[PDB]
């Protein structure tokens, strides 16, 4: 016998053949199917769940390439001369400090780039992915990993790099809607399927940080501070300013765009400084941030560490430390494998790294563009606002 | 810049590449390919030899005040 | 790690494989065990991903 | 406009209307191109950021960015798509039924 | 009582956990340093001059400057080999050409190929990959067996008939591949090459026959070394510079000290003859219990 | 044991043959045979 | 741990007839990856003097300096010099430990009475552990001397990582 | 328990059969000790493979039991494991000359000088090659010979290990010719060294005041070839009930010593026919 | 018994009360210590259920 | 269009002589200048003369007090 | 735009030179091949707009 569970109907065709007989209730406990209930041999029903099926989950086979990939190597490049336009990989490494004024040195050229496979996976529909009129379905040899197959210095090599989260799987595997599914489950999980009233403060962020009257100073003002905080006191009154006539003359709002300058703002200004909706602006942005963060969190299993790391950080890659926001202000506190290189070494210990205030280090000023001994704000940024930093 | 070809007349191709390799490119994708060629590409040392020489002397005068301190 | 997740699953310890002449002079492994509690016959459900 | 620079550097963060109003070459390049002013992370990046198999979100999560509605839902997915597939982080999220 | 050796060993403990790096500034390395080794009890001294490590400093510099003088002397033959024929080169290699087609590109396409080549000199490279196999330990005497061979006298009708039978159309060269256009320095690939015997020209292929096409695209251009120090570079058009490599500016012991060819050391697995299909590897992983 | 520790044991095994019963036996009692090289290098008059 | 302690008693061994002293090392994934932990074979190693070649070769210099001639026949001038070059290096011992491990603590289950000045937690994933032994003919140590470690996979291939002999004896040779 | 069977697969030409029935009362392995088999269980064929070990298929030939073939009545074979001590017969396959008197033991097959080859049956994929009945000294110089190979083999490059075993691969046994298939090492190789090597260092050790000189007094005092010979290759205390117990302790590091090249009699011949291809041994096997 | 368990799944079907199979047919007889671990013990899952 | 199957007898001539002689002006001017392997030695060198910076400025420090 | 109708198609070149040509239209031509394996049988279906 042969039985699936767990799978994802197209939702677009949803479709119920008996509604007389059944009407559930409309959790989405029931509105997901996550169990399977088969029969004894005798006629008694039976419940087989994921948990129960976890013995062979969990097993060291289900998480290797290698004799996959060495099935992989053995039989290389497709032998259909149409079948030659999936192969074209150009992955090299240089030094990359020098790459902030040599990004329009790139776009110099005009010469096109191959797209890759992962992008001429993810356009496929959910329902087309298994004919043969996709062309890259043999690359697709594992649920965990990624079997790219393409050029190395006029070399075509294989290459597997496993798929970090479950976001690396394609759509046409994985679709959107049963990722959102996905989070309306976690969400009843959390007692969150009515979510507090965010609405408003999110279409006014939205309409914010798109409208093309967007103030010049919020950037350079950003790149002053860096979420100093005593920087940002002596800047008190003229964010006073800079909200209240922005705010009162063009319905956007100010400082939509830093991570450092949402989590100070509602964090030094509370006195009372502004009208107070705009504190309740400020404070439902980072409460939306703060309920985000306890979905990605599973708070009720999230107790004792495993192997010097916590157990929430295995889970989810917003509570692990090792992925990093796209735009750093300050350096993490754990740095346990984090081999941070400018161009050609990691500069890991703390022998490079220093820098000061007041004493206006000419050095420092004159070797701005020598990207080499960096200048760290000396301030270790904890793991909590690490994770809301890249949330 | 034209060669000079052995053969005296031009002989037809109907030859796939895989066949033979051949140059049929036009004059413009090479005014492309010298537009994107073109454009694709010390004294502080021994300065700082000098200045290694004014730190001596930096040096030397401080220990001539260590000796008169 | 590996042993956080032996805990969470049933199996106990890993356990070393035989060598070339005692699986000549044995027939096979029989690993397991009968259980206590048999009401129902002998059972197998493997699967896929 | 000429005392800044732009920086496509992650397949977010890489608008071509951004870096096309800023330089001027990428904006050559754009008008050159036109099929590449797709936002949905199909701007080309440079040699520097072409690891499109070493970073932490793939091309499925920009495209996914594209198409979405702005809902508090639809922020969330950016962080429920983001669960391991580790041994350990399977069956965590299978024990809370997940 | 008698206490050992092992025991003393063993009940001592390293004093302190330091950790050095190389010259180059790339591996660092952690080493114990054990109370009761016997290197403490040798009383020892150190004297570290500082000539000494000028003089160590310049031995490093030649050990590094084998390989670049060797690049460097390559381009300056490249230049000598321009320069004596007076720029009239020949083809050398089989390729479909044109007539009406600009020639001025392309010309300064391979000055800009060869610039950006030597731009990203490696030590994976083609003379390199090449003299691998003539530093080998009976390549000499290959080399010298296959110069007698090739110079045989008539065959006679007597040795032809009831005389013991006679006995290589396809060469193993080494290519570094220049891209000029898009920039990107491949650095040393093997190639399969023959003559095409419709002519009197070559043809490169790859392992599986795959007849490589770089040589069509006026973007790239690519570098050919032979077992037999020969010297091939090739711009689109299938026109060649032809030379060969010289030595004589370096030392036989800075080539003995770089790369010389490594032959095999006996272990576990492996025949005691030579020249066999082998078993498995050891490979003792952190897959399985040791057994 | 600081004096003498004599072990005894029955042993139940599907190897007929002596020669390998007795190298898988030594391969599992190799800790017997460190201790009897330690105790002649601890006793040079005693005679293990 | 079972390994280090072999050469180091090998070398004290035969200080008659080679005077050399030991170096034990441990290396780790910074310096190779795993793939190229769990397939090697062996080690070597080589003592480059300061002004000089090697150890191995005669004391006062050899033949093997002429130039290469462009040459088949005399590549290498015989083989010869491949024997020399085979003579040179010397083979040092070997371990690996492919499971990741805290190095105090990997000491602390063996018997060893590590007494560290600062709890320095090195943890890597996964601990080779080998012994260059650098040499001085003399007994008097000369710190501008250069060792050459020497790694290669069952294919062949290798990668020599090599360093001078002063910085890894500026502080434990003053600590004498 | 004794009179075991071996159920047949194929149809049975009557070559074949030709062939098994001029092999009554020779030997053959089998793996397991069962009632009845399947015929890839019979000979060596399923046990050989190839670049795998000499060393290790004479460790899994050592722990077979043997058996003798007679009374072939078509689709299976009386296969009969002989009793201890009770006087049965064989008849060789190997080209080895056999004495009278001669302590007889089981090895694998090795290369013939002329390789004869002949395969002794013709089916789909189960060839039939058989295990030799060889003697004492050839059987005791081809497992000293493996070891000096192991132990020469270590620390050393190809060349002069092949310039040792172009020498060192060659058996002789009375005006005969052999030659030791495939050498290769393996971890059971390194087993039995390190068992060796113990085993002689502790007798290095224990060595008394006089053992160690014994040679060197003897060159002295007295002249043979033999003395010159050995000697080519090179009291104060004296309390011999000491030497009674040094020479106990040596005694069984020789035995140690002696038991890493030793297998043990699994046949003796009592009479042999002057063809030398039946006789009758006096064991079990 | 706690409000928790499952009538759809066992009390449907003709079972004993305390969940676990008390029958002793299926464990094999003069076995007494596997009768403790069948009908006590709760490191193995009884194989009624 | 229409082609030329190769020969040993087709050659490309030196380009009017206005690109060879710009070529050996690259030759003349890549001569006497960077040998590409000196820079790894300034790399090391710039290494070398900073940690020899921090030891003798940790040395004054700690005895300076 | 052939050749990525072609590729968007599934079908190959057209592979008809001047051997080949004439001889497709003496009697035509078997030119689709046969599958490795049909357990459903030989296929038919047409269109009309």
């Amino acid at each position: 016998f042969f039985f699936p569970v767990g799978l994802y109907l197209p939702e677009d065709r949803g479709y119920t053949t008996v509604e007389s007989k059944v009407k559930l209730n409309d959790t989405v406990r029931n509105a997901l199917p996550t169990t399977a209930y088969l029969l004894n041999r005798d006629r008694a029903v039976q419940k087989i769940d994921f948990v129960d099926a976890l013995k062979t989950l969990c097993h060291p086979v289900l998480h290797e390439p290698a004799p996959c990939l060495q099935t992989f190597t053995e039989r290389g490049p497709p032998s259909e001369p149409a079948m030659q336009r999936l192969l074209e990989c150009r992955f090299q490494q240089e030094p990359m400090g020098g790459a902030a004024r040599r990004i329009p040195h790139f776009y110099r050229v005009r010469r096109e780039v191959p797209r890759t496979v992962n992008e001429m996976k993810q356009d496929f529909v959910v329902t087309d992915f298994y004919k043969v009129g996709n062309i890259t379905l043999y690359t697709e040899l594992h649920p965990f990993f990624d079997f790219t197959h393409c050029q190395e210095n006029s070399e075509t090599v294989a290459l597997c790099t496993p798929r970090i989260v479950i976001g690396n799987l394609p759509d046409g595997l994985a679709p959107g809607p049963f990722h959102e599914l996905r989070t309306w489950e976690i969400m009843e999980h959390m007692r969150l399927r009515p979510p507090p009233d965010y609405e408003e403060t999110l279409r006014l962020f939205k309409t914010t940080v798109t409208s093309p009257n967007y103030p010049e100073l919020c950037y350079l003002v950003d790149v002053l501070v860096h979420g100093n905080v005593d920087a940002f006191l002596l800047i008190r009154t003229f964010v006073a300013r800079c909200i209240v006539n922005m705010f009162h003359t063009r319905q956007l709002l100010v400082f939509a765009h830093s991570y450092a300058l949402v989590t100070l703002i509602a964090e030094h200004l509370a006195d009372g400084a502004l009208p107070p909706q705009l504190l309740f602006h400020y404070r439902n942005l980072v409460a939306v941030l703060r309920l985000v963060t306890r979905i990605s969190a599973l708070p009720g299993l999230n107790n004792g560490q495993l192997a010097e790391e916590p157990l929430s950080a295995y889970v989810n890659a917003l509570h692990d430390h090792r992925l990093w926001p796209p735009f750093v202000t300050h350096l993490p506190r754990n740095m346990e494998g984090v081999q941070v290189v400018a161009d050609r070494q990691p500069l890991n210990p703390a022998n490079i790294e220093a820098r000061h205030h007041g004493v206006s280090d000419v050095p420092r000023l004159g070797a701005m563009d020598a990207d080499e001994p960096l200048f760290v704000d000396d301030y270790r940024a904890t793991d909590d606002e690490w994770t809301l930093q890249k949330v | 810049s034209l060669l000079h070809t052995f053969w005296r007349l031009p002989v037809a191709v109907f030859f796939e590449p895989h066949e033979e390799n051949v140059l049929r490119c036009p004059e413009r994708v090479l005014r492309r390919l010298l537009e994107d060629a073109a454009v694709t590409m010390d004294r502080v040392r021994k300065r700082y030899l000098r200045q290694e020489l004014r730190d001596l002397g930096h040096r030397v005068q401080t220990y001539c005040e260590d000796l008169e301190g | 790690v590996d042993r956080w997740i032996r805990h969470a699953a049933g199996v106990e310890r890993p356990q070393l494989l035989d060598t070339e002449t005692i699986s000549m002079l044995t027939f096979g492994s029989m690993s397991e065990r009968n259980a206590a509690a048999t009401v129902h016959g002998q059972k197998a459900a493997c699967e896929l991903i | 406009i000429e005392y800044s620079l732009p920086v496509p550097f992650h397949r977010f963060y890489s608008n071509p209307t951004i870096c096309a109003a800023l330089s001027d070459d990428i904006k050559r390049y754009v008008t050159e191109f036109p099929h590449y002013h797709r936002h949905d992370g199909g701007f080309p990046l440079p040699t520097a950021f072409a690891h499109e198999y070493h970073n932490w979100l793939r091309s499925p999560f920009s495209r996914y960015s594209a198409t979405c509605p702005n809902v508090l839902h639809s922020v969330m997915t950016l962080a429920a798509m983001l669960y391991k597939i580790s041994p350990v982080s399977l069956v965590l999220q299978t024990k809370a039924h997940i | 009582d008698e206490v050992a050796r092992t025991d003393e060993w063993k009940g001592a403990g390293v004093s302190r956990l330091r950790e050095v790096w190389d010259v180059q500034h790339r591996v660092r390395l952690r080493v114990l340093w054990y109370v009761n080794s016997f290197w403490r009890s040798r009383e020892l001294s150190y004297d570290d001059h500082e000539v000494e490590l000028y003089r160590a400093l310049d031995a490093y510099r030649a050990r590094i400057a084998v390989e670049y003088v060797l690049i460097r002397a390559v381009r300056d033959e490249i230049y000598a080999v321009l320069r004596r024929d007076g720029g009239a080169l020949p083809q050398r290699f089989a390729c479909h050409v044109s007539r009406n087609m600009s020639w001025r590109v392309v010309w300064e396409l391979c000055r800009h190929a060869l610039a950006l080549w030597m731009d990203w000199a490696d030590v994976r490279s083609c003379i390199i990959k090449a003299l691998t196999p003539r530093l080998s330990r009976g390549a000499a005497a290959a080399a010298q067996r296959a110069r007698r061979q090739r110079e045989r006298s008539a065959p006679k009708p007597q040795e032809l008939l009831f005389g013991p039978r006679n006995e290589p159309a396809e060469q193993t060269w080494y290519a570094d591949v220049v891209r000029c256009v898009r920039a990107q320095v491949d650095l040393g690939v093997e190639v399969r090459a023959a003559r095409c015997p419709r002519t009197g020209l070559w043809i490169v292929r790859d392992r599986r026959g795959r007849l490589r096409r770089w040589l069509s695209q006026p973007e790239v251009c690519v570098l050919y070394v032979t077992p037999d120090l020969d010297f091939y570079w090739v711009l689109p058009g299938g026109f060649a510079v032809s030379s060969r490599v010289t030595l004589h500016g370096l030392a036989q012991r800075a080539l003995r000290d770089r790369f010389q060819n490594f032959e095999a050391v006996l272990a576990r697995g492996m025949h005691v003859e030579a020249g066999r299909q082998e078993p498995e590897t050891p490979r003792v992983s952190g897959r399985r219990l040791p057994f | 044991g600081p004096e003498t520790r004599p072990g005894i044991y029955v042993l139940t095994s599907s190897i007929a043959h002596w020669q390998t019963l007795v190298d898988v036996a030594r391969g599992k009692f190799a800790r017997e045979r460190c201790s009897f090289v330690n105790r002649r290098i601890t006793r040079p008059r005693q005679i293990p | 741990m079972e390994t280090h302690l072999y050469s180091d008693l090998a070398f004290e061994a035969r200080f008659a007839d080679d005077e050399q002293l030991p170096l034990h090392l441990v290396l780790d994934q910074e310096v190779l990856s795993n793939e190229e932990a769990e397939t090697l074979r062996y080690v070597y190693y080589r003592n480059v003097d300061s002004a000089g070649r090697s150890t191995g070769r005669a004391p006062g210099g050899d033949e093997d300096d002429a130039p290469a001639s462009d040459d088949a026949e005399d590549a290498v001038g015989g083989d010869r010099a491949f024997d020399r070059e085979r003579r040179t290096w010397q083979r040092a011992c070997f371990r690996v430990l492919p499971r990741p491990l805290e190095l105090l603590d990997y000491l602390r289950q063996s018997g060893l009475t590590v007494t560290l000045e600062k709890e320095q937690r090195v943890r890597m994933f996964y601990a080779v552990f080998t012994t260059l032994g650098l040499r001085c003919p003399d007994n008097r140590l000369s710190g501008a001397q250069t060792l050459h470690l020497r790694l290669v996979w069952p294919d062949g291939s290798y990668r020599d990582w090599e360093f001078l002999a002063r910085d890894l004896l500026r502080e434990e040779m003053e600590a004498n | 328990e004794a009179n075991i069977f071996c159920t047949f697969d194929h149809k049975l030409s009557i070559a074949d059969v030709g062939k098994l029935t001029k092999l009554v009362a020779a030997v053959v392995p089998i793996p397991q000790r069962l009632h009845l088999i399947k015929h890839y269980q019979l000979g060596l064929h399923q046990f050989v493979d190839h670049t795998r070990g000499y060393v290790r298929l004479r460790g899994l030939l050592r722990n077979m039991t043997l058996t003798l073939m007679r009374r072939v009545e078509g689709n299976q074979i009386l296969l009969h494991v002989p009793t201890h001590g009770l006087l049965y017969t064989v008849l060789n396959t190997g080209p080895v000359t056999w004495e009278k008197g001669d302590a007889l033991c089981v090895l694998p097959p090795l290369f013939h000088g002329p390789l004869a080859r002949e395969n002794l049956l013709t089916l789909g994929q189960w060839e039939l090659v058989l295990p030799w009945i060889v003697p004492m000294p050839l059987a005791l110089e081809i497992n000293q010979r493996l070891l000096i190979m192991g132990l020469f083999s270590l620390d050393r490059s190809y060349e002069e290990v092949k310039a040792a075993v172009q020498q060192l691969q060659t058996i002789t046994f009375r005006d005969a010719t052999f030659t030791i298939p495939d050498p290769v090492i393996d971890q059971h190789l390194l087993i039995d060294m390190k068992t060796a090597c113990l085993s002689m260092s502790m007798v290095a050790n224990l060595a008394s005041e006089l053992t160690m000189t014994y040679v060197r007094k003897l060159a002295l005092e007295d002249s043979s070839m033999l003395l010159v010979k050995c000697q080519e290759l090179l009291p104060q205390h004296v309390s011999p009930d000491d030497e009674i117990a040094r020479l106990s302790a040596l005694f069984v590091m020789l035995r140690q010593l002696d038991d890493l090249i030793r297998e043990q009699v699994v046949f003796t011949v009592c009479d042999v026919s002057p063809d030398n291809k039946s006789a009758t041994c006096i064991f079990k096997g | 018994l706690t409000p928790v368990t499952m009538d759809v799944n066992y009390f449907k079907i003709p079972n004993n009360p305390r969940g676990r199979a008390s029958c002793m047919l299926a464990v094999d007889p003069y076995d007494t210590e596997a009768a403790t671990k069948a009908i006590y013990d709760h490191r193995e899952a009884d194989a009624q259920t």
